This record gives structure tokens, sequence and C-alpha cells, in this order.
């Protein structure tokens, strides 16, 4: 019942400014949004303390109501409605003088309460729940500013491509029904403890509900609607990027790793296709000559590193990952929030430039971030992608052929993460804005963010150097694993990951500060700024022609009625055919008669 | 009890017709609601308030009534359906007393615990239909009209030989929906009449070549479409298949099983497909229901007591956020003056959260969880799937679709560039939201309560397809 207050409250206080909300002053809403969440993130976090949680309740028959708060639940809740809650409060001050105040945190605390559900959550249809909810509440928030056409589309585009996804999670949720009966996460773990049944078929049902993760975490081939998902407010970016979202894209892979870890096959596409939509993000990253997309598609590339990483069998490792990226991503998002409320909404690269001085605190924030996901050695998403990148070589499912890979692509989130950094904060000035107004409200938030960045590392440090990430995280989900590990030479790799780090780092620095880009930096600022031509190949023959045949089958219905009145006209040519047989003429009649009496005779005897 | 609740409508609705005015006509509409809200909340089992009574005896007809788990439901769902047609309206040209008549059909027709009685509610309700069609709305009307009409009947005539059938060739005494099942047809006997129920039953559920008179008729009505909110309630033909077709005559069934299921899931995934192209919210609407039916008649289809109560369930909680949205494009309408959806773009900010009231609906209608459609969709796709995957899969090609018309056509009416302005919302649009949203939350948040008489019927007429 406690557990559901965590849910309920960002909930009860959406209601309010639905309902009401424009009956308030305009610090408000903001302060009721996050102090919810305040006292969901602490007043879950006391059942986290309390050893856990659970509620269990009248639904569907067959098909209860549950919420289990275990530790892979606890340590989402805390992500969720702490950086969530860093971001309202912040969202207070960027979201300032915009009607629509009341709307904005309704759909904040909306968005908070289904990520909730979706973390708590220990049946698949509430889960559901979950993914669809905070589908919807993505969709409402990147179009909030409704007046405008692509502010609109860009939501579409959000619940529609996610609802393709959402389709696939559907699909195995029923094969997981008709195969074992319960569809509840533990008792479907429980029950799949044996010999399972059916393999081929679990494995679709498994690659159902990858598909479905795919949608949701913006992973290939459904990758294409999160870069347009920038229209929304930064801190809804900030949210739907960090803290939420894509999260769950990683944490359903989490709670289903009974599932997944009895599946060599599945497991296998994943970290393939998390790598490839990590070096896919980051190729097309830099490209960019946007603040806002060049970010977005950081956010793609890191989440392909956890599916990565969650592929080859280290499923607490993707969850550390998420953790220090739901840090550095809220961090450079809101940075950025920060630089356009000062820039009033300048949002371009190649306008900006040379905002160090002018900027104080603020050229800090984006530096810690910025070199946080370049993985500066001494930072959080280094020791997350060094966890990674080792897990890749030691766990099953091979890793040596991903391995490298994910170290090219660690070379470059170097390099995009520099040049986003160089040519925002460097390089002479273009535009006006006078004093700061980077307010109290929107850097601080964003300054415990920064800490939380450099300090999230060390949470999981290597073998002999304390981890406290993975005794918490194992027990609850995810118990088998088969790991080789050798001290020195995982040293060997952890001091290879922070040399070729800083190096990295180091040639992007010079790199985007350059003014000459030669021959093809022309023939790549132009495919990686339209993401490889992807989106005009995706309405080539899968979007176009299939609007197109709406109306062809529009049509063709039309013509099928029109076949029906053709029948009426066969009806009405037939009846017209048989009153032509009276002329009027009796000798006719006459006729017709005889002729009939003859056919009445012909019949009977 | 039951014919109380039957007649009341029929009653109210005769003091309307002649005798006028509206609001004594729409607290007969409220007055429907809560009796029969209040006999939801009430019955113990299948039984509930039996009613028998001599008709024709002889020939073996008798008044019969009484409430399933499903029939309370469905009473349920009328009068709500009903009701918030009534205190919305506009349309009040005391043809609402029309409107209460067919309502008060409808009820009998699911009351109806014997088969010819069945019938003769069936095509009786065909008659406000028709009226309302001709009289009140509609430049094709006409045209409308005789194809709703010759549709429904050449369906439904034959119909007639096969509810003979099912009595006379069986032995059964009368025509009684009891009596009836204790009397078993043969094969090539059970064929036929299966047959005959089902031409009439697909033909009015719809399924897809029959569906043809769906779009005409949803169009014609008046503007407001509370005629289309009831046309929706008497899409009977899935209901018809679960208590009727299927349990009398189950070896023919199984033969056409197969097609069943077929032009179910492509009915499915076809009306949601066709249904992005429509520009008014009349055509919309009605391609968005032959969606829904797809989805629902697979699950009865299916066997699998899963996706039977899914479907009974989903044309139950479809009845009222369908009725919904057409009365609200009804109510756009009669403040904007036309059902297109291109023009007259923005209009939330010019309207309150008018916005949210038809978001709600159509996030019920693309069936989001937590709101009606999710629970019965969700039912339906675990029976389909147990029945034959990938039609199950074919027809949820769906989802997709649903949220493609919803979401294009909710931000081309609503969310883009402000137009002239509007009004707000009235009192009585404001009772109409509430009450609305209150259900579609309550149906798709508790689809616990709801349907729990669904449980034992559907497992039931589910091992009547067993041993
Ligand atoms: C059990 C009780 C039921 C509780 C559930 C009720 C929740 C309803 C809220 C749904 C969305 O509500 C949303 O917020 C308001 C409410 O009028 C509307 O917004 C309107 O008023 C706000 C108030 O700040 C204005 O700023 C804004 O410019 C205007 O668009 C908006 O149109 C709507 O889309």
């Amino acid at each position: 019942m406690a557990l559901l207050g965590t849910i309920l409250l960002p909930l009860l206080g959406f209601a309010l400014l639905g309902l009401f909300g424009k009956r308030m002053r305009e610090p408000l809403p903001g302060v009721l949004a996050s102090g919810l969440v305040l006292a969901s993130f602490l007043l879950g976090a006391g059942l986290l303390l309390s050893g856990g949680a659970r509620f269990q309740a009248e639904w569907l028959p067959g098909i209860p109501f549950s919420l289990l708060l275990d530790n892979l639940s606890g340590f989402m809740l805390l992500i969720v409605t702490g950086v969530g809650f860093l971001i309202h409060v912040y969202a207070i001050g960027y979201m300032g003088g915009d009607p629509g105040y009341s709307r904005f945190f309704a759909y904040f605390n909306l968005f908070i309460a289904m990520m909730l559900t979706l973390v708590l959550a220990d049946s698949y249809p509430v889960m559901f729940i979950g993914w669809e909810g905070v589908g919807l509440a993505s969709f409402l928030l990147i179009g909030f500013w409704y007046k405008n056409p692509q502010y609109a589309d860009s939501a579409r585009k959000a619940f529609i491509v996610n609802r393709i996804g959402d389709l696939g999670f559907m699909l195995g949720m029923a094969i997981l029904w008709a195969l074992y009966g319960t569809l509840s996460i533990s008792e479907l773990k429980e029950a799949m403890e044996g010999p399972l049944k059916n393999p081929d078929l679990l494995a679709l049902a498994g690659l159902l509900l990858f598909l479905g993760a795919v949608g949701k975490s913006a992973q290939i081939p459904l990758m294409v609607w999160l870069p347009d998902a920038m229209a929304g407010p930064t801190p809804v970016s900030a949210l739907i990027h960090a803290a939420t979202m894509v999260t769950a894209g990683v944490y359903l892979i989490a709670r289903s790793s009974f599932l997944y870890s009895v599946l060599p096959d599945v497991s296998y596409a994943i970290a393939v296709v998390g790598l490839l939509t990590a070096a896919y993000g980051a190729l097309s990253a830099f490209g960019q000559t946007d603040i806002k997309k060049i970010v977005a598609y950081s956010t793609i590339s890191q989440l392909g590193y956890m599916f990565l990483a969650a592929g080859v069998g280290a499923y607490w490792v993707a969850l550390f990952h998420v953790f220090t990226h739901a840090f550095f991503k809220a961090l450079l998002f809101l940075a950025s929030g920060s630089v356009i409320h000062a820039l009033g909404g300048e949002q371009d690269v190649r306008k900006m430039g040379g905002l160090w001085k002018h900027l104080p605190q603020t050229r800090w924030h984006a530096l810690i971030g910025a070199l946080a996901l370049g993985g500066l050695p001494l930072l959080s998403g280094f020791w997350s992608k060094d966890a990674i990148l080792a897990a890749t070589l030691t766990y099953p499912f091979g890793g040596v052929g991903f391995y490298v890979g994910a170290l090219l692509v660690a070379v470059l989130t170097a390099m995009y993460a520099m040049r986003w950094f160089v040519l925002v904060f460097l390089g002479e000035e273009r535009g006006h804005h006078h004093p700061h107004e980077a307010p109290p409200v929107m850097l601080w938030p964003n300054h415990l963010l920064a800490l939380g960045s450099v300090l999230a590392g060390y949470l999981a440090l290597p073998h002999p150097l304390p981890n406290v990430l993975e005794p918490f995280l194992k027990p609850a989900l995810a118990e088998v694993e088969a790991h080789h590990l050798s001290l020195g030479a995982e040293w060997g790799l952890i001091a290879l990951s922070a040399a070729v780090a800083l190096l990295g780092l180091w040639a992007g620095f010079v790199f985007f500060q350059r003014k000459v880009f030669p021959a093809w930096y022309l023939a790549f600022e132009a495919a990686s700024r339209e993401a490889f031509y992807v989106d005009r190949a995706y309405n080539a023959l899968i979007v176009n022609p299939l609007k197109a045949l709406a109306e062809a089958l529009f049509y063709g219905d039309r013509g099928l009625l029109s076949g029906y009145f053709g029948l009426g006209g066969a009806a009405r040519s037939l009846g017209q055919g048989l009153a032509r047989l009276q002329t009027g003429y009796l000798r006719v009649y006459a006729l017709l008669f005889v002729l009939g009496a003859l056919l009445l005779l012909g019949v009977m005897r | 009890m039951v014919v109380l609740a039957v007649l009341l409508p029929v009653v109210f609705g005769a003091l309307l017709l002649l005798g006028l005015p509206r609001a004594l006509g729409v607290l007969g509409a409220g007055l429907s609601f809560l009796l029969n809200l209040y006999l939801f909340l009430t019955h113990p089992g299948g039984v509930a308030h039996a009613f028998q009574a001599p008709l024709l005896p002889g020939a073996g007809v008798y008044w019969a009534f009484g409430l399933d788990g499903l029939s309370a439901l469905f009473f349920l769902t009328i009068a709500l359906t009903v009701f918030l047609g009534a205190l919305v309206a506009r349309v009040e040209g005391r043809f609402l007393g029309l409107a209460l008549l067919m309502e008060g059909l409808l009820l009998g027709l699911f009351a109806a615990r014997d088969l010819l009685v069945f019938y003769v509610f069936f095509e009786a309700a065909l008659i406000p239909a028709l009226l309302m069609l001709y009289l009140y709305g509609g430049e094709g009307r006409t045209r409308a009209l005789y194809t709703f009409v010759l549709f429904t009947l050449v369906g439904s005539l034959p119909m007639l030989a096969a509810v003979l059938g099912a009595r006379l060739l069986s032995g059964s005494p009368t025509f009684l929906l009891e009596d009836l099942l204790a009397h078993p047809l043969q094969e090539e006997a059970a064929f036929w009449v299966f047959l005959g129920f089902a031409l009439a039953f697909a033909i009015k559920t719809p399924l897809f070549p029959l569906h043809a008179w769906l779009p005409p008729f949803h169009q014609e009505n008046h503007p407001s479409g509370l005629a289309d909110a009831l046309g929706t309630l008497y899409k009977v033909g899935v209901f018809a298949f679960f208590r009727f077709a299927i349990p009398l005559a189950p070896e023919g069934f199984a033969q056409a099983q197969g097609l069943l299921l077929f032009l179910a899931a492509l009915s499915a995934l076809y009306g949601a497909w066709v249904a992005f192209a429509a520009k008014d919210f009349k055509t919309l609407l009605a391609y968005a229901g032959l969606s829904h039916m797809g989805v629902a008649a697979l699950g009865v289809f299916s066997g699998t007591p899963e996706g039977a109560m899914g479907g009974l369930y989903l044309l139950a909680a479809s009845g009222v956020y369908t009725g919904g949205l057409f009365l609200l494009a009804g109510r756009l309408y009669e403040r904007t003056g036309t059902l297109e959806i291109g023009r007259y773009r923005g209009l939330a900010q010019s309207a309150p959260g008018l916005a949210a009231l038809a978001l709600i609906l159509f996030l019920a209608m693309v069936g989001l969880p937590g709101l009606s459609g999710f629970p019965g969709e969700f039912l339906t796709l675990l029976g389909a799937y147990k029945a034959s995957p990938w039609l199950a899969a074919l027809a949820f090609l769906s989802v997709i679709a649903s949220a493609a018309y919803a979401l294009t056509a909710f931000q081309k009416t609503f969310w883009e560039e402000g137009g002239s302005g509007v009004k707000d919302l009235a009192g009585a649009e404001w009772g109409f939201a509430l009450l609305s949203v209150l259900a579609l939350l309550l149906m798709g948040v508790f689809p616990g309560y709801f349907a729990r008489g669904l449980h034992p019927l559907a497992e039931a007429f589910a091992k009547l397809l067993g041993g």
C-alpha cells in the first residue's frame, strides 16, 4: 500500500495541475511537483531501507496487479525519482513566464508516476501500463508547445514509433502466457527454473520483448524517433534521455535476465544491436549542427553501450552505466538548457562559441559533463565504460569482436564530446546577451549533478578495489553468469581505457577548434548531420507507401460498396425485366398463361 | 426487475415522441441509467431476474428475460452511453424519444432469454435506427438508409430460416435458449443453422466484406451523432455469435471458424489502416469501429475463455468511448460547423481541457492501458494467440494504425495553430466529461469488477467447444 504511495503521489499531484493548475501563482506547480517527487524518492527510499516492499491486488482474472520493490527496483526508483527531482527543481527555473506551467508539471508528475509504475511492477501487463504510460507522457511533453506543427509531429512520431515496439512487447507477453500461464515476473522466473520448454518459442518471446525494448531505448531500427524528441522544453529532453524512458529499455532486459540468460542465440543479437546502435549513433553524432541533437545522438550511442553490456550477459554492469549516464546526461542537457536560457533559445553551434568568460559556472558544468561522457580516467563514465569493455571479453558470448568496436566507439565518443564543448564554449563569439541570468534554481540542482557525475564512478571499482554495486544488484535479479578474470591483465585494460580516453579527448580538443575541415569532414558533416540518410530511407518504402496504402484501401472500400450497389442494380434490372413481361397485350397474357399451366402441369405427376 | 428496466426507456421515449419536452426524457435516460447501474451492483449469478410469460405458446414462443454477468454489464454500458447522449444531445428535435425507444429495444435485445424474442428485438430496433436516419439528417439520408436497412435485413430474414431450423431439426419443445441447448443439432444441420446465424451476425458485426453499410450510415445521421452512438450499440453481432450462433450449432462453427478468425483479423487491421485516410470524424470513427469489432470478433471466434471474455468486454467498453467520440465530434461540430478534420485547426487554448476529454477518449480507443479498450484488447490477444498466432499478429498490426489515425486526427483537430476560438464547456458537457472519464478510468483500472460475471460464461462457453 505504501509502495503504491510512491506511484500515487506524482498522480494525486498530477491531477491537481490538470484539474486546477491555472488556479495557482507561478512558482507553485513546480514546488508541488518537485515536492511529491521529493516525497516519492524519500518515502520510497524509506521502504527500500526497510528492506523492500510489495503490493498485490485485484485485476483481470489470472493476471493480478503486482508491485515489487527489491534492490533492482529500488536502484531504478532512486535514479528516476532523484535525478527526476533535481530536473523538476531546475524546470521550475527554466520554465518561467511560460503559460502551461500547470500543464508542464502535471505532465511531469504523470511521467514520473508512469515510470515508477514501470519499474515497480511484478507482472508484465502492469509494466505495460508503465511502458505505454511513459510513452504517452513523452508524447504530451515533446509536443508541449503545441502551437507548432513541427512540435506536434515530433510527439506523433514518438507515440507511434514507440508503439511499434510496444506491439512486440504485447506479442512476447502473450507467448509467455500460452507457454507458462502466469505473466508475473517473479513466478515467471521461478517457473523458468528447470529444462524450460519449447526453447525456440521462448527465444521468440524474448526476441519480441527485445524488439519492444528497441523502441523505448531508441536502439536501431527504431532509433529514428529519439532525435526528433528534442522538440519539447530542454529539461524534458533531460528526463527522457537520462533518468527515465530509455532507461526502461535496459531495465526490461535486466528484469527479464532470467529469460535472456538461457538464450545464447538471442543475447548475441542483443549485444550486436547494442554495438551497432553505439557506433551508428556516435558516427552520426558530431555531424549535428545543433546543441540539442548532437547530445541526443550521444544518448542513442551510450544506450547502445548499455545494450551491448546487457547483451553479453553482464546485467549489473549495464545498470552501473545506466546510473553514471543518468547523472552526466542530465548534467549535459540541463547545462545546454541554461546555455540557451542565456541566449534566448539560440540553440545553434556554428552560431555559438566563446561562452567561457561571460558564463560563470556553466562552463564548469558542461566541462565536467562532456569529460564524463568522454570518459575522463577519474570520472563516472570512465569506470562504467571500462567495466563494460572488460565485461565484453570476460563474459560468455565472445566479446573479442565486440571489444575492439566498443573501443573505437570509445574514441569517437571522446571526439564528439570535445567537438561539442569546443564549438560551444571556445573560438570567438557570435550573437548578443547580457548579464548572467543563470539563476539559483537552475545552476543549483545542476551543480549537484556534477558532483554525482564525478563520484558515481567508484560505486563499482574493479575486482580487488571495493565494489558495492554488484552485491546490491545481483541478489535481486540476474544471478546466473560465468566470468573469468585476471588481475593486472584487467588493469592493462583499465589503463588502456584511460590512455585511449585521454588521447581521444585531447585529439578532439584541437581537431574541432581547427577552422579548416578538408575534403571529407564535408563528406562527414553532411551524412552525420543527416544521420547517414536513414530517415530519408525510412520514408522510402516504409512510411509513405503505407500512408499511400491508406488512401488506396479507402478508395478500394468505396469500390466494394459500389459493387454492392451493383447488386442492387442487378435486382433492379432483373426486376424491370420481369415487369417488362407485361406488355398490355392480352394475346401475350394468354400465351404466357397457357405456357405457365403447361409448366405447373409438367412438374407434378 | 428486468422488464421494468427494458420498458423504462421505451415508455419514457414514447412519452417523449408525442408528449415532450426533452428534460423529462433526459431524466428518463438518467433513471434508466441509475436502475441499470443498480442492477449491475447486485446480482449473484447467471439467472438473475428471470421472466417468463406466454406470447405465442403452441409456437413455442415466450417472453423470456434475465441478466447474465454479460447482460448486466451491457445494461450498464448502454444505459450509460445513451444517457451521456441524452444530457449532451444538442439533437433534441424531441426524437430523443426515438433514441430511448431504441435503447429499450436494445436492452430487450440483450435480456432476451429465448431465440424468437431475440429475433423480434434484433429486427425491431431497426425501426428507430432507420427513422432517426431518415427524418433527422444527412444529404444522402436515403441511400445510407436503404443500404443499411437492406443489408441488415438481407442478412436477417434468412436467419429466420435458421432460427426455425434450430428448434425444428433439434426437436426442441420451445424457443427458450435453455431448451434449444438441451437439444443439439447434428452435422449438416448444425452447419446450415450456424451459417444462417452467421451471415446475419457477420454482416451485423461487421466482418470485412460485409461492412460496406457502415460508413454511409455514420455519415448521414444528424451531425451531432447521437444516432451514431446508438447505431454503434446496435453493433450487437459479436454478442449474437457468442450467445446464440455458436452454442446452438457448434459443429458448423467448427468448420467456419478458420474463416471467421481470418475475417475478424483482417477486419481489425484493414479498418484501422484505412481509418487514417478519413477526412471527417464520422468516417474515421466508423472505420475505427470496424477495427474494434474486428478485434472483439477475433476474441470470440478463438474458443479460449480468455479471448471470449476479452472480446465481450471490448465490445461493452468500446460502446462508451465510441459513442462518446461520436457525441464529442458532434459537440465540436455544433461550435464549428463541420466534421472535417483539417479545417479549423488549433482548438486547444481556445477550448479548455476539452482537449483533455477528447484525448482521454482517443487513448481509450487506441487502447492505452488504464483505459477501457486495453483490457478487452489484451485478453483478446491472449486468446487469439492461443487460437491462431499468425492471425493474432496480423490483426494486432493494428495498435500502430490506431495510434496513427487517433493522434493524427487529434493533432489536426486540437493541437495546431490557434483558430477563431470557441466556447469552453457547457454545464451539460461537464457532466459528460466527468461521468465519461470516470467510466473509462473505472473500466480501465478495475476491469476486475466489470467482467467478473463474464468469467463463468467465458470458460463454460469455451468448454462448449471442448468435449
Ligand atoms: C479522480 C479525479 C480525476 C483526475 C484526473 C484529471 C486530469 C485532467 C488533466 C488532463 C490534461 O490537462 C491539461 O491541463 C489544462 C487543464 O485545463 C489545459 O491547459 C490550459 O490551462 C493551463 C493551465 O496552466 C494553461 O496554462 C494552458 O495554456 C491551457 O492550455 C490543457 O488543455 C490540458 O490538456
